[PDB]
RNA sequence: GGGUCCGCCUUGAUGCCCGGGUGAAAGCAUGAUCCCGGGUAAUAUGGCGGACCCACA
């Protein structure tokens, strides 16, 4: 799998990330698409970044992992951009999503942010 | 399959005892990075969106260059091989304008046609084809290779003479098939001697390799980003000249017969030729005043009218 | 009259298409064997030796001429 | 865009898998470049990691 | 007087591209839409000057 994927993500944790997008979409606020996600990180609004693993060209989302690490924002990988798009509530694919306000998935984002920090190291 | 750039030419020997002096000249291999850039050509993979001229302007601005030029205009929506000659090499693109091109194209049919009929009709468009009806202007299609058919979509590779409009070719195929067709996607895979190989580079990798040179001191990546100007000349008939004739040509003299050491066969009067040193350096582009047989047999006369000089005057000493 | 050839089909973009063995000129008048006016040559394309000709029809129902042989009125 | 290419054998296709060797294909066109290149520094950190710089 | 190299001298019916903001029925989050900022329009020919040469190797 592509070189922008820094760490191996378990099947269960990827589902929890997609669940976190689904819930926060209608209960809180999310940014969907690479430009919106990147701005959210740049502005320090994103609490969690979700990046697809099937992005081609890779350069589209390649800047995100080192941007997230600079701005101290946790990130997670999901297998499919099509699946990530549907979770964001759009009919097309999404290369990356950002969560601004988790809403009801607040505890779910906490669980992800703690578990990705262990995968990072 | 094969473009006129692929068929090898015989090298005719005029002077068997012709020798080159290592004291003079800079062959591509021993050019310092700065000189390499000065006489360089980027084999660029153009992104769809910007014009070819915009992309060249981006390159000049980012690499801090005074001059640059591209070898055969790619339309804005079209991606692929775009030779970008730099600085002192800028004008070598003139050898690339009339060169044969290769494309991968996607044709979308406006009706349902059986696979056998698609292939048969497209096979008919190989050879000399009419690009403008009279009241006769023709263009050569060297090959059409149908890669796959997915319903109304036909993906194919096509090798063409310079000035062949692929959009037009597809429109005409659609008329010959009855149902109509349009070009939904185009990518250039070859522009003369430049093709999709290890040397093809994106703007992203180009600028990043430049940064690896300026900040990290690593020149190897940016060196590989740029080809010598001699590459832009690989498809042309060549005349190899003696050391004693090199400085004359770079000072404005036309090439006379007693200066020729080696030459390609098949050169006709009026042909664009590349004048080379015996170290395979590009000296000049010229118009042949003689045939290959004339150059080989004769002892006197102007063989090549020199049109564009690329080699600096001080590389070889004045020996005339 | 100089024979063009069989009408292969009526293209939906609005042209009768004929395969022939010579190169007609733009705006040449096109008739059938009985000299009845059919249309006008608007494009010549394909192989130089065996080109396709796009004929802009000037009759009400051009579809009836599919499979019929057309000529350039001279 | 839907023209794809096999990275290893160089086959042009519309399919997700290569019809020749049987591996995942990549889109044929290069990504959009910006002369402003706002995130080029972050791309380089990734690229230096990959190339071992 | 000429050639080569370089410098200088001319025009353009809102587009398109890139970016900042916004972020939505075949299109489309790998960016719709609109607002704003920038970039690029024919990579000639003719003319004037500067430098180097006038070359059969
Ligand atoms: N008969 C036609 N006349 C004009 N344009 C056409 C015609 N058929 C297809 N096209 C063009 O081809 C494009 C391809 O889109 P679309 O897939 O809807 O076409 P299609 O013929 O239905 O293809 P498919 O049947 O494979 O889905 C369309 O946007 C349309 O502009
Ligand atoms: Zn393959």
């Amino acid at each position: 799998k592509p070189s922008y994927v820094k760490f191996e993500v378990p099947k269960e944790l990827a589902e929890k990330a997609l669940q976190a997008v689904e819930i926060a979409r209608d209960t809180g606020k999310i940014r969907k698409g690479t430009n919106e996600t990147t701005k959210a990180v740049e502005r320090g609004q994103a609490k969690l970044v979700i990046i697809a693993e099937d992005v081609d060209p890779e350069e589209i989302v390649a800047h995100l992992p080192p941007l997230c690490e600079e701005k101290e924002i946790p990130y997670i990988y999901v297998p499919s951009k099509k699946e990530l798009g549907a979770a964001a509530g759009i009919e097309v694919a999404a290369a990356s999503v950002a969560i601004i306000e988790p809403g009801k998935a607040r505890d779910l984002v906490e669980e992800i942010a703690m578990k990705v920090k262990e995968l990072m190291k | 399959r094969i473009l006129p750039a692929d068929i090898k030419r015989e090298v005719l020997i005029k002077d068997e005892n012709a020798e080159t002096n290592p004291d003079w000249g800079f062959p591509p291999e021993k050019r310092p990075i700065e000189m390499h850039i000065q006489f360089g050509v980027i084999n660029l993979d153009k992104p769809p969106g910007p014009t070819s001229h915009e992309v060249v302007a981006w390159i000049k601005k980012i690499l801090n260059l005074e001059k640059a030029g591209h070898g055969g205009t790619l339309d804005p929506k079209v991606s692929g091989v775009l030779p970008v000659a730099l600085e002192k090499a800028t004008r070598v693109v003139q050898a690339l304008l009339p060169a044969g091109k290769e494309y991968v194209a996607l044709m979308h049919l406006h009706g349902d046609v059986p696979e056998d009929k698609i292939i048969q009709v497209m096979k008919e468009f190989e050879g000399e084809i009419i690009q403008r009806p009279p009241l006769l202007r023709t263009r050569k299609v060297y090959y059409i290779e149908v890669l796959e058919i997915e319903g109304r979509d036909v993906l194919f590779r096509v090798g063409v003479e310079a000035g062949t409009y692929i959009r037009s070719l597809i429109h005409h195929i659609g008329l010959a098939l009855g149902v109509g067709a349009h070009m939904s996607e185009l990518r250039r895979t070859r522009s003369g001697p430049f093709k999709e190989d290890e040397t093809l580079i994106t703007l992203h990798d180009l600028v990043d390799y430049y940064y690896f040179w300026k900040e990290d001191g690593i020149e190897e990546y940016f060196r590989k980003a740029i080809q010598p100007m001699e590459k832009a000349v690989e498809h042309l008939p060549k005349v190899w000249i003696k050391d004693s004739a090199v400085a004359a040509v770079t000072h404005g003299a036309d090439l006379a017969v007693p200066g020729i050491a080696k030459l390609h066969a098949g050169i006709k009067r009026g042909d664009l030729v590349a004048i080379m040193t015996l170290k395979d350096e590009l000296v000049a582009l010229g118009k042949a005043m003689m045939t290959s047989q004339e150059m080989l047999e004769k002892t006197k006369g102007i063989a090549v009218d020199v049109e564009k000089v690329f080699m600096p005057r001080d590389w070889y000493p004045k020996l005339w | 009259m100089k024979r063009l050839g069989k009408v292969l089909h009526y293209a939906k973009q609005g042209f009768l298409i004929v395969r022939t063995n010579w190169v007609p000129s733009l705006n040449d008048r096109v008739v059938d064997k009985r000299l009845q006016f059919v249309g006008i040559v608007k494009d010549v394309f394909g192989p130089v030796k065996m080109p396709y000709v796009a004929i802009k029809p000037k009759v009400s129902n051009p579809e009836i001429y599919v499979g019929e042989v057309l000529y350039v009125d001279e | 865009f839907r023209i794809r290419k096999c990275p290893k054998c160089g086959r042009y296709t519309l399919k997700e898998v290569c019809p020749v060797c049987g591996e995942k294909t990549k889109v044929a066109h290069p990504p959009r470049f910006s002369p402003e290149d706002p995130y080029g520094e972050y791309r380089r950190r990734w690229k230096r990691e990959v190339l071992g710089i």
